[PDB]
């Protein structure tokens, strides 16, 4: 019974859904953001639209909600469901329609701290050199200028390696653990349940919507149910729902960086049969992984020695005995750095990678796909975003080479030790290749003066 | 797995809590070691693919180069195959002792033809 000031985000609209119940509709709203202090689970809001703000609300509006919480519980007739602990009917009254940052920013441009920054990226376990690259790319998360990152890990769940992704939420702003089946409410997958005579069908709001222009973290991806796979297969391809029948049109935004880790089925390579050729599953779902990394070395007690002492030392600190400055340095950078492109140097950048493709076509029969390259070009993008030095050093060149060699190990039989020694030791699709020869992405660049008129 | 490291750390709380007499004698040290050692032990891999499929298909070419088989030549040709692949040569000798028990079991059971 008091006017309350708060904030919230509109997530979805219910135009796509089909007389007492018809007066109102149902929407899924959260208030608590991702934070270390917000670790305890909060009480979710369920707002009711009384046919007033329908079709006027669009996703991505960081708006403020103000009103009074009257507990005018309309379910006195006991013919519906009920609200959580915050037992009150929530009405909508405010939706808009149309510093330490500076001190850190001063240190951000400084090059003295810009040198040791990539030598402290992974202090928890020190991991593997490839993982840090994936983490750094994920931290920045970088018209139709979009992209997705598939970071792969090869371990086992019993070791905390499976739990290594848990440490990301300390740095990430939006992390939700699915654990597979029976996740928290909606686990990014849409499902249908049987409802009584008078209740509202559920519009499934995934964490995909809640992290618009954000980052969404997925754990235990391969332990999800087979049924969920069928629904999610189509949405992941387009990161939205697009219908072009010109009769029914709608769009639902899902633009987070899909971060997930695959779990090997049983043993690593105990069976003696082929890995790629012995799969009954569907091709397009498996082929969503851009990089297929293999583990390097098996028995290294010296490397394993360091981790054990970390555990022992860690347990010491927790027993009784009688730095946000560094967290936000990388995160804030991805919002301010937006360099421009030079027209006379655009060809030279794209020229270098094109040469590497045609080399692989000499001895073979189209054995390399452009799609793998398609991820590699966006990966180099963060390099310029970090240093802004206009060139790439040869030190980084060696590291990116190790990415590709691991991929060939998994797909090819161990006989890769004979044919690929030299690299290791030292018609719609055809038209796409044609564009790389001229270094022009736009296929409608002829008479672009008349497109501006329209 | 390393998880037992936490478990073995938990073991120490039983030992220290028992006496709390602020006195150490050497007798408690020797006797403790014997009990722990016996109980604890009981309660792509290059080795796993070379023996079962590679050696079966490798002996066709090697026989044309060597007239006979010698124990001295067995380790000699193996080193050249794995040159610059592993920067650990000392651990190879450990493989020598294990395989001898393995290979003798394979002959009566006819697992490798």
């Amino acid at each position: 019974n008091q006017l309350i000031r708060t904030s919230g985000v509109v997530t979805s609209c219910t135009g796509v859904l089909p007389t007492i119940y018809q007066n109102y509709q149902r929407i899924r709203i959260q208030e608590s953001p991702g934070k270390v202090a917000a670790g305890r689970l909060p009480r979710s809001k369920d707002a009711i639209l009384l046919a007033d703000l329908v079709d006027s609300c669009k996703p991505g509006d960081e708006i403020e909600l103000t009103g009074i919480y009257h507990n005018n519980y309309d379910g006195s007739l006991n013919t519906a469901n009920g609200f959580p602990v915050f037992a009150t009917v929530i009405l909508a009254n405010h939706v808009a329609k149309k510093e330490d940052v500076k001190m850190i920013t001063s240190l951000s441009k400084d090059q003295q701290i810009g040198e040791k920054i990539f030598a402290s990226i992974a202090p928890s376990i020190y991991g593997h050199e490839d993982i840090k690259r994936g983490l750094a790319l994920a931290l920045f998360g970088g018209h139709k200028v979009r992209g997705d990152i598939n970071v792969l890990l090869c371990g086992d769940p019993g070791t905390a390696k499976s739990q290594f992704l848990k440490y990301i939420e300390k740095v990430s702003s939006r992390a939700i653990f699915t654990t597979g089946q029976g996740a928290s409410a909606v686990g990014l997958t849409a499902y249908v349940q049987r409802h009584p005579v008078s209740r509202e069908w559920t519009l499934e709001a995934g964490a995909l919507v809640l992290a618009d222009r954000g980052v969404c973290l997925i754990d235990e991806f391969d332990k999800m149910n087979d049924q969920d796979r069928t629904s999610i297969h189509e949405a992941m391809e387009q990161q939205s729902i697009s219908i072009s029948k010109a009769g029914i049109v709608t769009s639902l935004q899902a633009r987070c960086t899909v971060i997930a880790a695959a779990n090997p089925i049983g043993g690593r390579y105990d069976p003696s049969l082929t890995f790629s050729e012995n799969v009954d599953l569907t091709e397009p779902i498996i082929s969503r992984f851009d990089i297929l990394c293999v583990v390097r070395d098996t028995v290294d007690p010296v490397q394993d020695e360091m981790l054990a002492r970390f555990v022992v030392g860690s347990h010491v600190r927790h027993h009784p005995s009688n730095q946000e400055v560094l967290k936000k340095y990388i995160i804030y950078a991805k919002e301010r750095v937006h360099p421009k492109l030079n027209q006379m140097d655009q060809d030279k950048v794209a020229k270098m990678y094109s040469d590497l493709r045609k080399e692989s076509m000499a001895t073979g029969s189209i054995p390399i796909t452009v799609r793998h390259i398609e991820s590699m070009i966006r990966m180099a993008e963060a390099h310029a975003r970090i240093h802004l030095r206009d060139y790439v050093i040869e030190d980084d060149v060696n590291m990116a080479i190790r990415v590709m060699l691991e991929s060939f190990i998994d797909t090819q039989k161990f006989s890769v030790m004979r044919s690929m020694r030299k690299t290791f030791a030292r018609p719609e699709k055809d038209l796409v290749d044609k564009a790389r020869q001229i270094n022009i992405h736009n296929l409608s660049a002829f008479y672009d003066s008349e497109l501006f008129r329209m | 797995t390393v998880r037992q490291l936490e478990s073995m750390i938990r073991l120490s709380e039983a030992m220290a809590r028992m006496h709390c007499c602020d006195e150490v004698q050497p007798k408690h040290v020797k006797e403790a070691f014997r009990l722990l050692n016996k109980s604890i032990i009981r309660v792509s891999e290059y080795c796993r693919i070379s023996n079962l499929i590679v050696l079966h298909l490798r002996k066709v070419e090697e026989e044309e180069d060597e007239s006979a088989l010698k124990r001295s030549e067995l380790v000699n040709w193996y080193l050249k195959e794995i040159e610059s692949e592993i920067d650990s040569e000392e651990e190879l000798i450990n493989k020598k002792r294990i395989i001898e028990k393995v290979i003798h079991r394979l002959t009566h059971y006819d697992h490798v033809l």
